[PDB]
């Protein structure tokens, strides 16, 4: 699923942030990482494949060793101190919906841009699945990818939960 | 005896006060955190009076 | 739904394993049942006993709390994996060396404190000393009877 | 896990004897350990909610 | 509060400080292959002073596909919220 | 030192034998393995971005879940009927006795 | 709208990552990243107080109060 | 009790002779005004019961239980009125009149003198809960648990009412002021083994007995909200009724028959408690939580001390409102996305945010948070098990820790984490849904400014 | 707002942040030099620890060996 | 490893509708639409008077006159007597203590 | 500290045990021994509420630091004299414990050479 290409350059990735962990100092920090990209820079022209994978295997043996026990994660990355913390401010769109007349009459111009919105979703939607359809082979999706419009006056397939979604700071 | 018992009562009522306010009879909402601050700083005053007391000549209840 | 796409009994034949591989979307290759006890499994597919903490962060998944798809197959014991209960994600340390670590650190200080108990530390000094019969009277002796007395002597 | 820390000099405390003393402690450390978390809150804040510090140094001045 | 033309000077700030690329021959389109002659490995570490930059982690699978300037200050854009 | 995988924490997939030859057959498998969630994933979304539905999308998956879910015994019953009735009859012989200390005992 | 000083100020020479460069090149390496972290050793970040300085902050104000306050109490205390 | 029994009779001409859209005004407005009058049953004395007449009484244990009953129809009358709505008028009116028939059985067999009227009652009790489960259940298996439901309490049943005959010819009467005054002795034979068994197998059924309990979850999923309200909060108490009333004739061979049954109610308490951990159906968990708690009251009636029977007492109301509350919650979710699943609906704080507070402090009353009546409950069974054995405390313990568990496991399941993105049929909480949460929640908690009322007769 | 951010510079302070940082952190030490010239002994010792080998046999009742 | 020009047109089209979604969440000058050092002590007097003076005149009416005429409701620890003291109630006088062995 | 080694690494039968301490009648090699001197009654220490464990030798002092303590509030400074003389009366206290102990340890030393005296005659 991943190329030999892309779990090399994982693991760069993933060895330069733990080092980072390691040595904290930023002028140390730039000392060592240039070290380690040296060690890749050696076997970057392997032509001989079955060398390039024991080299990796090793590799990932040396990493596993050598990786920090508490690593610096961005604090909203998976497993960061604030990731997932403003998931209680995310509330979907269609809440709006169930607003009582009087509450709407609170935002008169933001509920009027709201249902040109909800229109021109409306007017899309049988162009959208009649494009996947045009574009599905016989045994249906082989993958997630989903396609561009393509005339004047389209929307992409399946826009509405990706343009609508909260914000990432809702409230 | 009836300041030193009564004080420190009111210190433990005067602390439910803002939470009994919540049923909305004379609630600000535009700053209660402001109104919670100023009844912990208010019961903090009136606690000093019995540990004063206490302080002075031991009195316990 | 209906019945032929619920959890049946457990597959006999080949041609009813390919069957339950497709009733609960899975490639009949990967499909695999508990094996055949009373346990009560039936046909539903026996799948990797990992957390849900494992599952990509990252995919876009149609339920990101709990890192499923819509419409996959959901493992038996689900529940107990779910974000909030059981890991059994890799782990810096081998397992078998942590317990060994814990249990070593832990049985070393109950051993110890066993030692300290019975090599105590004091100071060099004498009982301190009470007046009045070791204070008889102060303790709730009984005031009827006299007790037998407790006399100090400067040093 | 200073706190930790600091809650089982208080049991040793209790282990010697010595309640009153432990409850000295109880007092003392409130002062100094809920500045310290202030002080920690006023960093995290300042730093975007950044709590880890090997991403912090230089703020003495 | 960030800006599109707040985040793509950052962007390019950063790059610019980046002894491999030449700030001359920079710009907002420039492919960090196919223009400057950089490899997949400073790739990778261009993204890595990106989300330190910005103090946020761009997954391996969306970060190997920005290529340009443009496309990453486009893909912060887009996480950040950024319409102006 | 090799990583030994226990059963509360699973051996790395960077450190798995197996995920660094794969074959032609391991592809075709992952293609296929990838062309049912991309099928799964497409009927799940034209019902959820169906401008038209309100409701909840039933998933066949969690219904079998729920439905293969809710389709030791007397020997602690034996050992706990041992253990208290062990206990109340030392207890009951001290009693009668005058053996176990019941001076301030009235409530119960 | 917000003003970013001039990039080619940030130089390494004068701060320990040239010492980085330095200890490289005897190994016939380079640090190309030198530039983006010199900010941090320059300006208003580039000295800041050791250990033992941060903990006498305040020291010398602190006891000139005190000696006269002990100066004060002394003629006081001789009267 | 004919002040009672008269005016619920009636509530059924009201039902039937009311303008077609005033059926559910009119029977619960009736039904309220019955239970404040049901209040007039709080004069009770220190040493006398309060004896109205040869066939009904009404002590410190019964009063309790009446209000409850009384105080559930009406809200089991508003719990119901939504998923009925689209039931024709006439059908409307016999679903009706099973509920009032139901309170009428309920509030006889609480208060009857004789223990035979009390069989009679109690088993006349069977006839509308299973018509209401097996008539307006959703599903196929409401059949299934309707059977369940007879045959497990016939299979008990039977037995009791050859006892009850033969204690009467023994004895010459099964008026239970009699039974006080000319109550023996039980000796010890098989005989009065197989007595015994047939005197209390039959509520332990009803409780139910861990290892009996299998009909319960059973019938909790089939049945439609009014039912598992009345099965959850009386109907169960039934039996712990039937038990601290029978017990007194039982001395003293309960010394040694309790034993099997307290084993079973004391491990069954852990296991129930356990299972919870793992249930998917939210209704199956609520079912699970009852047999957990009914375990403590099994273990206070048969180790039949004064401070036991007072948590029993406590414990039996507490729980009544507590569980037909969790009910209600659940059921409003399933009334949005109709599926009992547990893990479907998830992060509804953010969607509904006062019925996350509902759901709150049921949770706080179910894990029994001091000082809810739930705790004072349990805690006073806890203290008089302690006494009867000090190992106890240590399977006590345990089930306070899992029970804690769980309770906040459903609730954070729930309502938190994040929605479903899929569902988007969440609307606000009704007025009727909110008042329904609050009329179980708030008379719960301001029984804890006068506990004394429902400790029973042994306070 | 009052205090404008600023890239890569050291920050803007304002004067009051300053002085009261400064008066506070000489407080402490003027408490601590204060207490020390009065209190030393609650760090030193309030009373001398004897020698217990300096007392003579006599004082403490050791007759002689030879008795 | 870049993007192909399918993903990048559709990531072009969904970034536009985007941000035109997140600038209509933005307010209009009316909205919301509504519906129709003395004050330091004024402020501070106030509560003072309703937060502290009201309470302690319930609080001391109840103590006074409900709580304190039952047995046992209140109960003091008993006053330290130092010899030297008088005492109130009846005028007697503690002897001093014995003199003390200079120290 | 060192008289700990000497017990647990050493010759224990030399080393006094502080649980059982002392051994030795108390006027062996002390003609005319004093008693111990309270000055504080039972009634004084009743009267003031003593703690228990302050009821010792030195309680006098502390009744008269706690009067004073008491007349000087609001002056929390003050009583310092009244302080130390109770802390001194502790300090000379110890000092007689330790005392016990340096006669405890040597009269066990006495016993056994007058052991190897015998052990030779
Ligand atoms: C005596 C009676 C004992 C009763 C024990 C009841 C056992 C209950 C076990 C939990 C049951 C499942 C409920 C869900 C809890 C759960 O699974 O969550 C796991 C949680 C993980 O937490 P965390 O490590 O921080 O990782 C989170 C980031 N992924 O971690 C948890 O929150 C659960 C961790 C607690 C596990 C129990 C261990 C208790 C300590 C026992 C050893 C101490 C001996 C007793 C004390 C000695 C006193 C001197
Ligand atoms: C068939 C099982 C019946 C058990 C045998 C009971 C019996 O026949 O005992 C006879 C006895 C009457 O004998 P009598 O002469 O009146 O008095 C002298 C006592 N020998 O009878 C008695 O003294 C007591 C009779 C009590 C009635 C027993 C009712 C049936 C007992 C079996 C069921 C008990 C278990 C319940 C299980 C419920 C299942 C959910
Ligand atoms: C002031 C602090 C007071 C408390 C100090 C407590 C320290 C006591 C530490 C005791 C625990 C030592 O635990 C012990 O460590 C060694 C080293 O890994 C283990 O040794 C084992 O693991 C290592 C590494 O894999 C290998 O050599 C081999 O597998 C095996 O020897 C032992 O299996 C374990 O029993
Ligand atoms: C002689 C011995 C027998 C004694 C009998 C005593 C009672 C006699 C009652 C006779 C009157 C019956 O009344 C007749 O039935 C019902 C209720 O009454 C009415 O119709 C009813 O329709 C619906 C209920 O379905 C309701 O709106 C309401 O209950 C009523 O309007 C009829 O419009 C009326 O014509
Ligand atoms: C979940 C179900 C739990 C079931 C628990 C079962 C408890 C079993 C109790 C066993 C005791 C039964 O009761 C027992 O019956 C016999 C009848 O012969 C009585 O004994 C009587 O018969 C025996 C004959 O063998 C004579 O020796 C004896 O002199 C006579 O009195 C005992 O006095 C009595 O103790
Ligand atoms: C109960 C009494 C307790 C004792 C009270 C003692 C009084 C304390 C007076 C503190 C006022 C000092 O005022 C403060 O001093 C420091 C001296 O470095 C100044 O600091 C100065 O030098 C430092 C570098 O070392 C830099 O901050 C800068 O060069 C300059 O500001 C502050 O700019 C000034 O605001
Ligand atoms: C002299 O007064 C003794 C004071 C105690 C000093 C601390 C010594 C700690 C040694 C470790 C003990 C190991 C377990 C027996």
């Amino acid at each position: 699923y991943l190329t030999h290409q892309q779990k090399v350059l994982r693991l760069y990735k993933r060895a330069l942030r733990h080092l980072e962990s390691w040595c904290i100092h930023r002028d140390k920090y730039r000392y060592f990482a240039c070290l380690l990209r040296a060690r890749f820079d050696e076997h970057k022209n392997e032509k001989d494949m079955v060398k390039a994978t024991q080299l990796l295997r090793e590799a990932e043996e040396e990493f596993w060793h050598g990786q920090h026990p508490q690593p610096y994660i961005f604090p909203e990355s998976p497993g960061g101190t604030s990731y997932e913390r403003y998931e209680c401010y995310k509330v979907p769109e269609w809440c709006l919906d169930d607003w009582h007349p009087s509450e709407k009459a609170m935002y008169p111009d933001y509920f009027a841009k709201r249902e040109q919105w909800k229109k021109l979703r409306r007017e899309s939607w049988e162009r959208e699945v009649k494009q996947l359809q045009e574009e599905t082979p016989v045994g249906g999706p082989r993958t997630e990818a989903l396609p561009p419009a393509r005339k004047q006056g389209d929307l992409p397939p399946l826009w509405w939960h990706i343009v609508t979604r909260p914000r990432e700071r809702p409230m | 005896m009836n300041m030193f018992s009564s004080l420190s009562l009111v210190t433990l009522l005067l602390l439910t006060m803002p939470i009994m306010m919540m049923s909305f009879n004379t609630y600000k909402p535009s700053n209660y955190p402001l109104y919670v601050k100023t009844a912990i700083s208010y019961a903090f005053i009136t606690s000093m009076i019995p540990t004063m007391m206490f302080i002075h000549s031991g009195q316990e209840l | 739904i209906t019945k032929d796409m619920l959890p049946g009994p457990y597959p006999k034949t080949p041609e009813e394993r390919a069957a339950a591989a497709k009733k609960y979307n899975m490639r009949v290759e990967d499909y695999e049942p508990y094996p055949d006890d009373g346990t009560g499994y039936g046909d539903y597919p026996k799948l990797p006993d990992r957390s849900q903490q494992e599952r990509d962060p990252w995919y876009d998944w149609d339920h990101p709390d709990l890192r499923l798809n819509w419409g996959e197959p959901m493992h038996w014991d689900l529940d107990m994996y779910i974000r909030n209960r059981v890991d059994t994600s890799p782990t810096p340390v081998n397992w078998n060396l942590m317990c060994k670590h814990l249990f070593g650190f832990v049985a070393f200080m109950l051993f110890m404190f066993w030692v300290g108990e019975t090599y105590p530390a004091y100071q060099p000094v004498g009982p301190k000393q009470y007046p009045y019969n070791n204070l008889y009277l102060e303790r709730g002796g009984d005031p009827n009877k006299e007790p037998e007395p407790v006399v100090h002597y400067e040093i | 896990f200073s706190t930790s820390s600091q809650l089982g000099l208080m049991m040793v405390t209790i282990g010697i004897n010595q309640p009153y003393l432990a409850f000295l402690h109880i007092c003392t450390h409130a002062f100094f350990k809920a500045m310290l978390f202030m002080c920690s809150g006023s960093i995290i804040h300042s730093l975007n909610d950044e709590q880890d510090i090997r991403k912090m140094g230089g703020l003495f001045k | 509060p960030l800006t599109l033309e707040g985040i793509k000077d950052r962007v390019l700030y950063v790059l610019k400080l980046y002894d491999k690329i030449d700030p001359e021959k920079l710009s907002v389109n420039s492919h960090f292959m196919k223009d400057l002659g950089l490899d997949s490995l400073d790739q990778v570490e261009i993204i890595m002073a990106m989300e330190d930059e910005f103090g946020f982690e761009i997954p391996d699978i969306d970060a190997e596909k920005l290529m340009c300037p443009q496309e990453i200050v486009d893909y912060i854009a887009d996480k950040k919220d950024v319409y102006e | 030192p090799k990583y030994e995988a226990s059963r509360l924490s699973s051996l790395p997939t960077t450190l798995d034998p197996a995920e660094y030859d794969i074959s032609s057959e391991t592809r075709k498998a992952q293609a296929e393995r990838l062309a049912i969630r991309s099928r799964l994933k497409r009927e799940y979304q034209l019902q959820y971005y169906d401008p038209s539905r309100r409701g909840v999308i039933e998933d066949p998956a969690l219904v079998r879940w729920t439905y293969a879910r809710s389709a030791f015994g007397i020997g602690p019953l034996v050992f706990w009927y041992y253990v208290f009735k062990t206990d109340r009859d030392r207890k009951e012989k001290l009693i009668q006795e005058g053996k176990l200390d019941r001076t301030f005992n009235i409530s119960y | 709208k917000m003003e970013l000083p001039d990039y080619k100020q940030w130089k390494i020479e004068g701060t320990p990552l040239e010492t980085v460069q330095e200890k490289l090149a005897a190994r016939g390496l380079r640090d190309p990243w030198g530039r983006n972290e010199a900010w941090r050793y320059m300006g208003g970040f580039a000295n800041n107080v050791s250990f033992v300085g941060a903990l006498l902050k305040g020291f010398k104000w602190g006891f000139a109060a005190f000696v006269v306050a002990i100066g004060a109490e002394y003629y006081l205390e001789s009267q | 009790m004919l002040k009672y029994i008269i005016p619920t009779i009636m509530l059924m001409p009201l039902t039937w002779l009311s303008k077609n859209n005033m059926i559910w005004v009119n029977s619960t407005a009736h039904s309220l005004l019955i239970s404040f009058t049901s209040l007039l049953l709080m004069n009770q004395f220190g040493d006398n019961s309060l004896n109205f007449s040869l066939l009904f009484f009404s002590d410190s244990l019964s009063t309790p239980l009446l209000i409850l009953t009384m105080w559930l129809l009406p809200l089991m009358l508003m719990a119901s009125q939504h998923h009925l709505s689209k039931e024709n008028l006439t059908r409307k009116k016999l679903f009706i009149t099973m509920l009032i028939s139901l309170q009428l059985f309920l509030i006889m067999t609480f208060t009857a003198m004789e223990l035979i009227l009390f069989y009679i009652l109690f088993e006349a009790t069977l006839v509308p809960t299973l018509i209401i489960i097996t008539r307006w259940g959703n599903q196929t298996e409401r059949l299934n648990a309707g059977l369940y439901f007879l045959f497990y309490t016939l299979a008990g049943s039977l037995p009791l009412l050859v006892a009850l005959i033969y204690i009467q010819n023994t004895v010459g009467s099964l008026n239970f002021l009699m039974l006080q005054y000319w109550v023996q002795p039980v000796h010890n034979s098989w005989s009065n083994v197989f007595m015994w068994l047939a005197c209390m197998m039959a509520f332990m059924v009803k409780m139910p007995l861990y290892g009996l309990h299998l009909w319960l979850p059973k019938a909790h999923v089939e049945a439609p909200i009014a039912g598992s309200m009345v099965l959850a909060a009386v109907l169960l108490k039934l039996g712990g009724y039937g038990m601290l009333r029978i017990t007194l004739i039982l001395n003293p061979m309960t010394d040694f028959m309790a034993y099997p049954f307290i084993m079973l109610s004391l491990w069954g308490m852990i296991m129930t408690s356990s299972i919870c951990l793992r249930q998917t159906d939210l209704k199956s968990l609520i079912a699970y939580s009852s047999v957990s708690h009914m375990a403590l009251v099994i273990v206070a009636i048969l180790i039949q001390t004064p401070w036991s029977y007072m948590g029993a007492t406590a414990l039996m109301i507490a729980h009544g409102l507590t569980s037909s509350m969790l009910f209600c919650l659940a059921n409003s979710n399933y009334e949005r996305i109709h599926s009992r699943t547990m893990i479907l609906a998830r992060g509804l704080q953010t969607l509904l945010p006062l019925m996350a507070t509902w759901w709150l402090l049921a949770s706080l009353t179910n894990l029994a948070l001091p000082p809810t009546i739930n705790l004072i409950g349990e805690l006073f069974v806890v203290m008089s098990t302690f006494s009867w054995s000090n190992i106890t405390i240590i399977l006590m313990g345990v089930n306070m820790v899992i029970t804690a568990l769980y309770s906040l496991y459903m609730l954070i399941m729930t309502q938190r984490g994040k929605y479903t993105y899929h569902i988007n049929n969440i609307s606000p909480s009704f007025t009727r849904e909110n008042a329904l949460m609050s009329l179980h929640i708030l008379p719960l908690l301001l029984l804890t400014l006068n506990p004394k009322i429902i400790l029973g007769p042994l306070y | 707002a009052h205090i404008e951010p600023r890239y890569r510079q050291f920050p803007q302070l304002t004067r009051s942040q300053v002085i009261q940082a400064e008066f506070f952190s000489a407080t402490m030490w003027f408490w601590i030099l204060w207490r020390f010239w009065h209190d030393s002994d609650a760090v030193l010792g309030h009373f001398p620890y004897p020698d217990p080998s300096q007392w003579t046999d006599e004082e403490l009742g050791i007759p002689p060996d030879d008795e | 490893s870049g993007y192909t020009p399918e993903e990048k047109l559709r990531l072009q089209q969904l970034r536009e509708l985007r941000r035109r979604w997140l600038k209509d969440q933005e307010l209009s000058p009316r909205e919301p639409v509504l519906p129709p050092v003395i004050y330091k002590t004024y402020r501070h007097s106030i509560f003072a008077f309703t937060h502290v003076l009201i309470p302690v005149w319930i609080i001391h009416y109840y103590l006074k006159y409900h709580v304190t005429t039952k047995p046992y409701t209140i109960v003091e620890k008993k006053p330290r007597i130092f010899p030297g003291d008088t005492i109130l109630e009846t005028g007697e006088v503690i002897p001093p203590m014995k003199e003390f062995p200079d120290q | 500290g060192a008289h700990l080694a000497r017990r647990y690494l050493g010759d224990a039968s030399v080393e006094p045990d502080p649980l059982r301490m002392p051994t030795f009648p108390p006027d062996y090699g002390f003609p005319e021994r004093k008693e111990r001197e309270m000055v504080a009654t039972q009634q004084e220490m009743n009267d003031a509420q003593l703690v228990l464990q302050q009821r010792d030798y030195c309680a006098h002092y502390l009744i008269r630091f706690l009067k004073c303590k008491r007349d000087s509030f609001p002056n929390f400074l003050a009583c310092k004299h009244e302080r130390h003389d109770w802390d001194y009366c502790e300090h000379l206290d110890y000092v007689k414990r330790m005392k016990e102990f340096e006669r405890e340890r040597r009269l066990l030393q006495r016993k056994k050479r007058r052991e190897q005296r015998e052990a030779d005659m």
